[PDB]
């Protein structure tokens, strides 16, 4: 038996996963993204550079026998893209995509998978919100090509808004941490109390109470905040992305400027795509805030449950009928089988009379000197 | 033996130093090539010479088996010997460490395989160009390695280029210039300074 | 920056690798092989069950935090197929294929990769040599579909010959080990010496000295060996497979009955496919074990150097021309771009006027209200 | 790629003593390698070509398939530890012997012995197979000098006549093993190019016996 | 057999080592130094904090199974004393001593030991040169108690002199490195050349050419250097330590202000004790340059060759004579043996007639109803 | 800060540990045991030769850079004594003692130490039970010299009894393993069940149920067992050692013939010394192997909690009084301080007026030109 949260992907799921991975990778490549396939193992130096404590906990460690240095089995591919871009990207714009297995020490959600298949895309070297709009378009054409019944809802945030208020208010680390934890618990009454005794305290309350209404957020803030150039751009970026998502993709977008995980890890815009009612986001993406970078990734394995393929045609050649054939009639049959295989039929040349494929749907039988498919 | 023990290598290094040793009053009594002895007296009864392979010279001088010696800077770089004093550039056995591939061949678009004697130098060189490589250790006849698939480039000394060109190769990058240095054992520099200083100043003159 | 024997597969190589892996996997699936995608990590119990000391050395170890048990990062997928077949295979014939990354502690050969992409196929539950002939045919149609200039040379062996001689000679473990190490070095003079003081010693010498000549091998052996039923069948199986390979696939086959790595795991026939003059075989396969089993695997990454794709068509939309369009004309362009992408053109919507893809072949330009491709 | 065979030889002793065997096999060299800076040469047979290497490189070249076959001393093969080549023939040329040697009439110091040697693996394996515990320093040549200047108690080196030992004030002590040049073949080349090899190997087989 | 540079310390050497370790540890303890015995293994974080690349190369690495973190087997105990002082030392003065095995990956000198026994003493929290004078006194009373024939010569340096000149001259990292490497090679002619084109270049020449003469060094330096407070103190500290060493301990001291290993690792005063003509210093010590710290350490194993004990009295009781005794006479003998053992005689009660201690010097024999020692 | 099961031994504990280690080592040396100090690291070949899987798990592994071979950091010194005896011991009787740090990967028990200080003694080349009696006497005179209040209880076992029954019953490896695991859990009900279906099964039950009563054990066994010469001697040896322990040392001894950890390494008699009620034995020893060998070892660090020293006399010289002295009066004081230190007083020469040792008991003060100790 296998460990908990460690599973085989078998049979049609394995097929489905291979098809998703391949189609989704081709779509990215056709949108101008350079495919990269970095290795499962690296030195921890580059692998966990700027990692959250959550990430380094999920990363397994192993010793390089050649150098006695600490390597790790990747829990996230994104750092490897940074490394790759630093050596091959140049100063201009660079687009990358990837799909690969990553390994986690603990399952990330209840009955989760320790071995998810991470697939993502990243744009480097572009300041503009245009880069973010492009990635949204690629993501959504990918998602729509899957013809799912399940629906993706997008939460947008932007850590720059709160971060700018906190520097303008001149808050301590103590204050910043208490606010973030009040925000994370939606504790509106205790936020009200704390905000009475804090510089620009009404702005911090306004984010929690009125941050969802991004159209009017700027008008609700203090004159001090309203004059700050970075707050104004951040609110504008959210409006543009929300608008684009709603118009172009008919996507229901919510805004939460109090979403502040990644406050410490250099995020600007944050993006979380949620499938139906599942707590774990299916898609996570955002800006880095000196080389520009923005991108996303998703768990391809989690798409399996919400995507469906046409049932396969599994064909068995009749053993006895085949072994009665002369050499010429076998060459004609193999030509016909080769034709079936090129159309994606799964055809078995039986080794014995008992040789029986799993999930047999058709038999290739002989009647009136004609080989024909007949369903079982 | 309480005098000085000079460490030299057999062909090129022995021959080109003979002028400087003569001016310093340390001429060889017999021809080392006409003998299987590896230790020889000189005209000066304080000095004696050791005949080594060029790669051994820093090792002998480092651990005090020779008080001083003449080694190529290429060997000193590869050896990485922080435990000797490198006093003089003698400006003899001049050549240059560099890379070399096949004539007109393009670089394969992947990790480069370097065939070289100079393993540490190769890695250090390519790393300073921000690049990673894979290395095979070889001991000589390096110019043959790219012809028979054993590496993309080589790292080797080249003077005229005749050996590169004769084996269908051409030089690519320049790593550094190389000439023989006079190296001295750190304890010997302290304890036998009186014996050394005249001999060093004769070399110092012979160069200038 | 990366460890020794650990490399990124980047850009066109990454594309090429994705295409090879996918085509090769589809060919297997269409030949009736069930795709399986087992996890990177398992408990060592099932992962290294019946492992050679070579395999367990190459396998990294890690602790399952949930059970404090030893897991490993797979060095070989083949044991996982055994496990899967034991639970899903039944008593009849079963066919499996797989493709996945495996991790090795040390590089296997000169300039070797610690992170190869292992791809393979296996047939369970068939005694007949017909199963081996089938796998040879699948492998060779796969190889021929790659249209390589490099050539595959096949070495066949059969551990049953030596194994039978060793039990008939009643050799000790000491003797068996010394012979195997002499065989691995083809140390013919020292083998001659050792064989003078061993039971049936001339047979053990004959294997090394004359094992290449499979036609005459039986006639060169002792009467004791010649009467042994298992030796006779093993030599016959080699002759049949060599013949099949030469007739059907026009393949130069060599024989080495002294090839005995996998002595403990290979029940019978062994197969090593060599690309050009490279020391490491590109393909390894053979018979193993009371359930019958035979199969192969290869390093997909090593095919990269010997395969080439049609150069990609890389299209850049004109930045200025696009930004002058009204909303309706953009929707018409995106429809046309979507069309190009479905035909496998790689089209970039430029973020700025300077946005220039790597390897640009065409530009999608505007003239007389018509967007057209022109080569650069 | 080269369709025929690439023979790996070392310059000096190995080149000279093999010329007889190569002649009988119809593989004589066209020009003198010492009168040239080229390290790769044609032969009378258009399928065979020769590589001129340092003796220590020969197993490496043959091992990785840069040469299909070659002639290397057993001492070098022992030190190299190459399990990835086929050692087919004892050619019975370049005969000498690996052994230990100290200073003439010196007693063994009563402590851990320091061994100066090129043959590092052989030295350790040898002394371990006796009662002996040692420390080894790697050196590359002129081994007979090491005990004279305090760099080791004993050495491990090849000796034939003993002239080099005696000329540097040393004498032999223990006998490790006999050493002669072997014909080594690349494992893949033995499989793929057997037709090209078998005649040439049997000519060598005759030349010896 | 054992690895190279890894040895048993056996028999009298083992005894001698135990005696040295114990006497030297007692002397330190009686001089007011607190004994500490930190563990062989720690996390690399604290173990190699501020380590030279040389130190981390010599340190073996291993994984903590409980945390998957990198530990190391200590190559140096000094960092552990820092850690200990940080948690237990307080702000006042603190004195520590230690003796323990350390493990190196490579032998540190030719035919060296990978497993030396490091013994040292450190004073924390004292700015004064008085702390350095105290450590010199402890070291030298320890050394003199060993009654060696070999002589210790002391080299003093002080990296503050060069470091101050380099900041005052406003040298680049390029210049500093070239000077240090010229100094390390005693390249006086090329130093002269370089110094003509460097700010305060004649000061850098003066260090090399006249640094040995510490009495006159200040008077030879530029007015710029002579006014700098830190240069003046550094030269004064060297004069005081040199004087103290010569007067109090009759020790020949050399000065080398161009000794600059430890330029990067925060040294002020540096101390190297050399035994006879051996390249590796027997004793290394110095200042740290915000908690004050100064101390030394030595390889106790290297003292073995230069220290000698009185040969041991190894006694064997006569087997037959003992077994003829009545119970009362045995109790009287054991009382006498107990007495011998309390005087440090090594006495063996033989199990059989053949029981023979190694290195037997005396026999405890019976004659005229008197047990007496008689030499063999 | 330090790993789990890794602690500093600091200050008075470090002093106490140094004193214990030294006294205990001297006692052994005076009893005719040869001190040996083998290295922390060796090749795994000799280090783990004949190791239990428990031992090899506790042993860390590292690569020798000079040979690319596997070394280990010793978890047990005992194998190293075997090695040493094989090269230096001869065929006669040989006695060895040792004290040294060993490193374990996991803590051995609750609040256990990964870095214990192992101290032991071994006798080689004596068949007689007299060798075991000697080691018991040395151990117990060592233990009694520590003047502890805590009490040592001895468990005796003997693996020969079970081993003989298992060969006579012709048990499989399956049976032997199940019995041993039932014995280790003293699962008497399930042992009863298993023993009904085993050859000589009632004997195996009797060992568990009645093995404590060594006087009557032989009379409770089958006639098959009662006639076996090796079982009879083993039971007799236990009776003799139990008697010796009770008469000579007034020690309460329990017997457990089902104690079979070290089944593979213990040839015969086993010994476990328990301090008070602690699960881990403080002392482990027994017979092993064709060269006879028996010995013990203990964790010196675990004695710390149950041993106490006379409080140290800590002296502080008066700072002001000392600094008013002329040079001649300082030399007279240092002579007097040197005298105090030779008597084991711990004397501090203060660096400043505030310099205050920890645990100050006396001050060396000046009055009427006389330096005298007065208590604080
Ligand atoms: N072609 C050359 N021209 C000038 N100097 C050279 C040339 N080749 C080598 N040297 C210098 O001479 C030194 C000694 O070279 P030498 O010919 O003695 O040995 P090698 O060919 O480098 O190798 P080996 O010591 O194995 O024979 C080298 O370290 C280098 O500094
Ligand atoms: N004196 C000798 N007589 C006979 N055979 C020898 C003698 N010395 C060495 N050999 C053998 O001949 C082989 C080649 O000799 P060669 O002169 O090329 O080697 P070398 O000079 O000892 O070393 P290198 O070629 O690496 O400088 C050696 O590997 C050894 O097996
Ligand atoms: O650039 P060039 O002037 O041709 O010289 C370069 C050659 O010299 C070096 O050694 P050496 O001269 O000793 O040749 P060897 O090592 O082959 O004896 C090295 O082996 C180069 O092949
Ligand atoms: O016992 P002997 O007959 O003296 O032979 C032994 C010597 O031969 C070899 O040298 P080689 O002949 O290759 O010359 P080299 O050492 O100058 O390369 C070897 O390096 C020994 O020094
Ligand atoms: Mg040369
Ligand atoms: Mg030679």
């Amino acid at each position: 038996m296998l460990p908990d949260g460690v599973a085989d992907v078998l049979f049609e799921d394995a097929h489905k996963q291979e098809v998703l991975r391949h189609q989704l990778t081709q779509q990215l490549i056709t949108h101008g993204y350079q495919l990269v396939s970095p290795p499962m193992i690296e030195f921890t130096e580059s692998l966990l550079s700027g990692a959250s404590e959550d990430l380094k906990r999920q990363t397994f460690k192993i010793i390089d026998q050649l150098t006695g240095r600490l390597m790790g089995i990747r829990a996230d591919i994104t750092p490897q893209i940074l490394r790759i871009d630093a050596h091959h990207g140049g100063d201009g714009i660079a687009r990358y995509c990837y799909a690969g297995d990553v390994i986690h020490t603990l399952p990330s959600g209840l009955f989760g998978s320790r071995t998810p298949l991470q697939l993502g895309a990243e744009i480097f070297g572009c300041e503009s919100i245009a880069a973010d709009i492009e990635l949204i378009d690629v993501l959504f054409s990918m998602i729509n090509s899957l013809d799912m019944s399940a629906v993706l809802h997008v939460d947008l945030g932007h850590v720059t808004i709160f971060k700018r208020l906190a520097e303008l208010a001149a808050l301590s680390a103590s204050d910043t941490e208490q606010l973030m934890q009040l925000y994370a618990n939606k504790n509106l009454p205790e936020l009200k109390q704390v905000c009475q005794v804090l510089p620009m305290g009404s702005d911090f309350y306004t984010l929690a109470r009125f941050g969802h209404d991004i159209a009017n957020l700027l008008g609700r803030l203090s004159e001090n905040a309203q004059q700050d150039t970075k707050i104004v751009t951040a609110i504008d970026e959210l409006q543009r992305l929300k608008a684009h998502l709603q118009v172009q993709w008919q996507c229901a977008v919510s805004i939460d400027v109090t979403e502040l995980s990644g406050y410490h890890y250099h995020t600007g815009i944050v993006f979380n795509g949620y499938i139906n009612s599942e707590t774990q986001p299916l898609v996570r993406g955002g800006r880095f805030d000196p080389r520009q970078a923005t991108g996303f990734s998703m768990d391809v394995s989690r798409l399996l449950a919400h995507t469906q393929l046409d049932a396969p045609f599994i064909v068995l050649i009749d053993y006895d009928a085949f072994n009665n054939l002369d050499s010429a009639q076998r060459q004609l049959l193999l030509q016909q089988v080769a034709s079936l295989r090129q159309q994606g039929y799964r055809v078995t040349m039986p080794l014995t009379a008992e040789d029986m494929p799993v999930g047999l749907t058709h038999r290739l039988s002989l009647a009136d000197n004609q080989w024909r498919l007949h369903a079982v | 033996f309480l005098g000085l023990t000079l460490a030299l290598s057999k062909g090129r290094i022995l021959e080109e130093t003979m002028p400087l040793l003569r001016a310093a009053g340390v001429e060889l009594l017999e021809d080392p090539e006409a003998s299987r002895k590896l230790i020889f007296p000189t005209s000066n009864p304080n000095v004696r010479v050791l005949i080594l392979r060029a790669s051994d010279v820093p090792t002998y001088v480092e651990h005090g088996a020779a008080d001083f010696g003449v080694a190529g800077k290429d060997v000193l770089l590869e050896h990485g010997a922080n435990h000797v004093y490198e006093l003089l550039d003698l400006k003899i056995a001049q050549c240059k460490l560099m890379t070399a591939g096949v004539k007109d061949a393009p670089l394969p678009n992947r990790r480069l395989r370097i065939a070289t004697k100079y393993v540490n130098v190769a890695r250090a060189y390519f790393a300073s160009q921000g690049q990673q490589v894979d290395v095979i250790k070889l001991y000589g006849s390096m110019e043959l390695a790219p012809l028979v698939g054993l590496g993309d480039l080589i790292v080797d000394v080249v003077d005229t280029g005749n050996t590169l060109r004769a084996n269908g190769l051409e030089a690519r990058d320049h790593i550094c210039d190389v000439s023989s240095r006079l190296i001295v054992n750190q304890v010997s520099y302290k304890r036998k300074f009186a014996l050394l200083e005249p001999i060093l100043d004769s070399f110092k003159n012979s160069i200038n």
